[PDB]
RNA sequence: AAUUCUUGGACCGGCGCAAGACGGACCAGAGCGAAAGCAUUUGCCAAGAAUGUUUUCAUUAAUCAAGAACGAAAGUCGGAGGUUCGAAGACGAUCAGAUACCGUCGUAGUUCCGACCAUAAACGAUGCCGACCGGCGAUGCGGCGGCGUUAUUCCCAUGAC
């Protein structure tokens, strides 16, 4: 295995983080998402996939956006797909921001 | 301990020294799906009931 | 008269393999003449492990295991019961006994 | 005889050192530090006879006294520390051991965490007997 | 049971391992407050039946009135006089044993300021008794087959509200309690009282309690049908072999296969306070026939002696729904849905807007 | 006929700052009777803590080993002493039919302490692999070990004992070893065995109060 | 069981220090060596079989009286060392007896350096060199050809299958 008791991950992935490695921190938490922890949506599922998706665009990673979501689609269907619009509009909020800053970064600054 | 129903399923086989004890696989009718193992004195059938004190402790099937 | 062909030891090409005690006696055999066994065991028996799973304070803590690699001289083995004799025919027969349950 | 943690959640560990060799049972209580003990009941101070000082019934005894004796110092939980003798000598614990672990989980006390610490050697001294062995 | 909407917000999750630990002591005596409706006499003469003397299950035409907390005119009385949790026996009887529960199930929370109206969805099957639930296979089939779990759900209840009133001399003079039934000759033999529980924590619990008929011997009955359809492929022992040399181990099979079910139906009588729970024993004429039925025997239990038997612990019963109480007289106003994941052992809790 | 436990203060037990759960438990001392002292007396004692307790809940294989180098009053502060991690687990890696690879390095970092890390690795055998055996050749060992020591020794030198812990917390210097061998030959189980302290600079108090917040 | 050890605190737990041995598990009918034999890391020194080769010399070869190098363990002499184990010893048991097996101590020895010794179920109980005579699936080292999987992401090219 690698886990027992799902929120773990997030605690492997904050320790990591530390230390300044969101590869192998961002391992740990896809490790969780495709394992036999499919129990349809535990309440500590929504915080793990918002520091999965926080580490793939800090990374830029999009086909592991694409499997992370995949995965939280299946493990949050009818249950709850509030889940599901809350995750995703704040992968796509997180993106919009870092292009905000990559302009005014490069066009007040380095522009200049 | 609250006393507890655990219903015989399938009689297995016969053990203790003077071959006594019928070893058989009990189904409990409080849990769905738990089934464990117990020895019992005495002549037992397929398909009737036990009184266990404890329905937790498990004999050694051999 | 000639019993086993490998002379009773996996030793083939050597010459010299350094001896080892015996786990029941102090009997130097050597290290590939002695029957070997790999026990895995729970710290705690079969009633233990219930009265240790609620009398925890922790949640699911897998309680550990006991590994032991034991070397027994060929006389201990066969006192023990941990080999047997067998047939001239069954002698050759290499496959280990199974284990299913 | 006042250990000032709270009446309600908080459990004070200490760390039981069962020693089980083939001829004697211990059961010693310390600090996690394990520096300061609190208890030592041998499985030979309880029974008077020779041969049942390596009992699983003595570490049954030595266990309930221990348990016992702690409880009123106020150590809740232990954490625990099985061997058998080791060095050159067998590795596998006495038959004190599980009756010792079991008796002192029945007298109402909570088990922490558990692990071997046998002294297993790189490669060691030569072992009693003779090159012939123990013969009996 | 439902379709979940993306508008509906999962606010606590609780699942059957943490449920089963729950206990309460002290859970005080239920107290008559109000006792309703007309009961009839039993006839103790339906048990000269036997495999050998059986009889035929007719269909019989009374008026089954299920209405729920909110469609009830005394509990709407009640609610600004004393009382805060509101409910009736089919309702809590659900959260009570929901540690058996297989299939999903679901109760709305309707929280009108310091209140909690344990209500449940009409027109939705929630009045359905389901068959052989906790089997080593529920029944596996679709829709269009007989031996549907639906089906065999319909025809199961249609059997209950048939024996329930077959067995009963149901045209010689009813006890009376004190008023007519509060819905409406045409009428089934059902009477309605409501009882307080002081609830240890600070809660008052009012409950509609519904006893089945009246037996002499007077004496009060909650009573139920017990379905066996297809037993060779149910995954239980055949009722018309003998039935008579091995009536426990009939009995114990059929309980193991409706786990939730019995657990429900006797938690009812222990909850209404019945001293005595008769049962039916109803089978089909042939195997593969939804249409016909014969009443092969039935067999009585006090509930006190049932409950401790099958298995239960009032402590746990009670120990729940403190919990659950607590929980939503805890959070805010509105509707809730106290929902059961539909695959695996876990209930959940969804705040939802005024519509559904 | 003296009670001996009756002249037994109770100190509580604090983890430095890099752990979640900060206190570990008590420990007894004698009252200062005569001329040898408790907080003197309880200066250099040795606690051996599973991660999982010293965290929240995580790996329980994993032991770290902390001195009171000091006592301020009614609180014993711990400090990093050395790893070990469990038998079950050593010996459950241990199996036949494959390389066992050691390493060990005699490395200082910036500020006084001058570690020993024993680092392990074992020869993955491959998914499609269907010879028993996935045993790596000599100098194919040797040139995993000589890897291993040149991560080990970069990881600690260049950065102070408080990150290095931070390290060791995780495995990162382990999973960054793993993934450096890939080429030569493909480990699996590998960790950092033990930390060892050989030497540690002279005791400052201003140093400990920074690591203790 | 007793001989023995201990309130002049033994055994047990903790932190240090010193010494002299030995290299567990990984370790296999695997490797190397003329045989005896040989296992922690790294460095230095010289040697070596096998494979590869359209290089070189061109019979320089095979086996061997005499003569010669190495030769486990125990044993001997001189020096250093002595942790563990332990022939003789000293007692404690067992037994009819027990000068034995079992136990507690324990000297030579067990370890290193320099000189002798030259035997072992030193075994494959099987001289060395060369040729021919069935099949099959593995295994260690070297070379050669070949779908594809994988690590260097940047894949040529190297490793692992
Ligand atoms: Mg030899
Ligand atoms: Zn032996």
């Amino acid at each position: 295995a690698y886990f027992q008791r799902p929120e773990n991950a997030l605690k492997r992935a904050n320790e990591f983080l530390e230390v300044g490695k969101k590869q192998p921190a961002l391992d740990v938490l896809y490790d969780v998402m495709k394992s036999k922890k499919h129990r349809t949506w535990q309440k500590i599922h929504e915080p793990i996939m918002l520091k999965y998706l926080e580490l793939c665009v800090d990374l830029r990673k999009s086909h592991l956006a694409k499997e992370g979501l995949y995965q939280y689609k299946n493990i949050c269907q009818q249950v709850n797909i509030k889940s599901l619009e809350d995750v995703v509009r704040a992968y796509l909020k997180l993106a919009e921001e870092k292009t905000e800053a990559a302009k005014e970064e490069s066009q007040q600054m380095v522009l200049d | 301990q609250p006393i507890k129903l655990a219903r015989v399923t399938k009689v297995l086989g016969r053990t203790g020294s003077q071959g006594q004890c019928t070893q058989v696989r009990v189904e409990f009718m409080d849990d769905t799906s738990r089934s464990i193992i117990r020895n019992v004195k005495g002549p037992v059938r397929e398909g009737d009931v036990l009184t266990l004190l404890e329905s937790e402790r498990e004999a050694r099937r051999l | 008269t000639k019993k086993r062909r490998n002379n009773g030891r996996a030793k083939k090409g050597r010459g010299h393999v350094q001896p080892i005690r015996c786990t029941n006696c102090a009997r130097c055999v050597p290290k590939d003449k002695a029957i070997k066994k790999f026990v895995i065991r729970n710290i705690v028996e079969a009633a233990a492990v219930r009265d240790i799973s609620e009398v925890s304070v922790f949640d699911a803590y897998v309680l550990p295991k006991l590994y032991v690699k034991l070397h027994y001289c060929v006389s201990c083995a066969i006192h023990s019961k941990v080999v047997r004799n067998r047939s001239r025919e069954a002698r050759k027969d290499r496959t280990p006994p199974p284990r299913f349950r | 005889s006042l250990g000032p943690q709270v009446a309600e959640g908080e459990n004070v560990f200490g760390v039981c050192h069962i020693f089980a060799s083939f001829n004697d049972t211990f059961v010693h209580v310390t600090d996690l530090s394990g520096k300061e003990t609190i208890c030592r009941v041998t499985g030979g101070m309880k029974v008077k006879a020779d041969r049942d000082e390596s009992s699983p019934y003595a570490a049954m005894l030595a266990a309930q006294d221990v348990a016992q004796r702690c409880k009123e110092l106020g150590i809740t939980a232990l954490h625990i520390k099985l061997r058998a003798t080791g060095g050159n000598r067998t590795k596998t614990p006495g038959p004190g051991a599980q009756s010792a672990l079991r008796a002192l989980a029945r007298s109402g006390m909570k088990i922490g965490r558990i692990e071997d610490v046998t002294p297993i050697p790189s490669d060691s001294t030569r072992r009693k007997g003779g090159r012939r062995g123990r013969r009996l | 049971s439902v379709t979940v909407r993306p508008d509906w917000v999962t606010i606590e999750e609780m699942d059957f391992p943490r449920l089963s630990k729950l206990t309460l002591p002290g859970v005080k005596e239920g107290e008559d407050v109000l006792c309703c409706g007309a009961v009839e006499y039993y006839d103790k003469s339906y048990d000269r039946v036997n495999v050998k003397n059986e009889k035929p299950l007719q269909r019989i035409d009374r008026i089954f009135h299920t209405v729920t907390t909110t469609d009830d005119p005394v509990i709407r009385k009640l609610s600004k006089t004393e009382g805060n949790v509101y409910a009736t026996d089919a309702i809590l009887a659900t959260i009570m044993c929901c540690t058996r529960s297989n299939y999903s199930w679901d109760i709305v929370i309707e929280k009108i300021g310091n209140k909690l109206f344990f209500d449940k969805r009409d027109n939705t099957e929630f009045d359905l008794l389901t068959v052989n639930e906790t089997s080593v296979e529920p029944p596996q089939d679709d829709g269009n087959s007989l031996n549907s779990p639906r089906n065999l759900a319909l025809e199961a209840t249609f059997i209950n509200h048939n024996f329930s009133q077959q067995v009963l001399k149901s045209n010689e003079p009813r006890y009376k309690f004190d008023e007519p039934n509060p819905f409406i000759g045409e009428v089934a033999s059902v009477a309605y009282r409501y009882r307080k529980w002081d609830l240890n924590n600070g809660i008052t619990l009012i409950a509609r309690c519904e006893h089945d008929a009246v037996m002499q011997g007077t004496q009060f009955l909650t009573i139920k049908a017990l379905n066996e359809w297809d037993s060779k492929l149910a995954n239980g022992v055949e009722w018309r072999r003998k039935l008579d040399t091995q009536r426990g181990a009939v009995l114990a099979n059929e309980l193991r296969n409706n786990a939730c079910k019995l657990a429900k139906w006797t938690v009812q009588a222990l909850l209404a306070g019945s001293d005595q729970l008769k049962f039916g024993y109803v089978s089909r004429a042939s195997v593969r026939d939804s249409s016909k039925h014969v009443i092969l025997e039935t067999q009585q239990y006090k509930p006190n002696e049932f409950a401790t038997q099958i298995n239960l612990n009032m402590d746990n019963a009670w120990g729940i729904l403190r919990c659950i109480i607590d929980i939503c007289m805890n959070q805010k106003d509105g509707k809730y849905l106290i929902m059961k994941d539909p695959n695996k052992p876990m209930i959940r809790l969804y705040d939802i807007p005024d519509n559904t | 006929v003296v009670d001996p436990f009756s002249k037994k203060d109770w100190y509580d037990v604090k983890a430095p700052a890099m752990f979640n759960i900060r206190n570990i438990g008590k420990t007894l001392v004698t009252r200062t009777q005569g001329t040898k002292i408790a907080s003197d007396g309880l200066k250099g004692r040795v606690f051996e803590v599973s991660l999982a307790d010293l965290q929240n809940d995580e790996v329980a294989f994993r032991k770290f080993k902390l001195i009171t180098e000091d006592v301020q009053g009614k609180n014993c502060l711990t400090n990093f002493h050395g790893m070990d991690l469990t038998r079950d687990k050593m010996c459950s890696m241990v199996k036949k039919w494959q390389t066992m690879i050691e390493a060990h390095v005699d490395v200082k970092t910036t500020d006084g302490y001058l570690l020993r890390l024993f680092c392990v690795g074992f020869t993955k055998k491959r998914n499609n692999q269907i010879r028993k055996t996935s045993y790596a050749q000599h100098q194919q060992v040797r040139q995993i070990r000589k890897k291993m020591m040149e991560i080990m020794t970069r990881e600690v030198q260049t950065n102070d004992l408080k990150e290095v812990v931070n390290k060791l917390i995780p495995d990162s210097i382990g999973k960054d070893i793993e993934k450096a061998c890939q080429s030569i030959y493909p480990l699996h189980d590998v960790f950092v065995r033990k930390v060892k302290m050989l030497k540690k600079p002279k005791f400052e108090l201003g140093k400990l109060m920074e690591l203790h917040g």
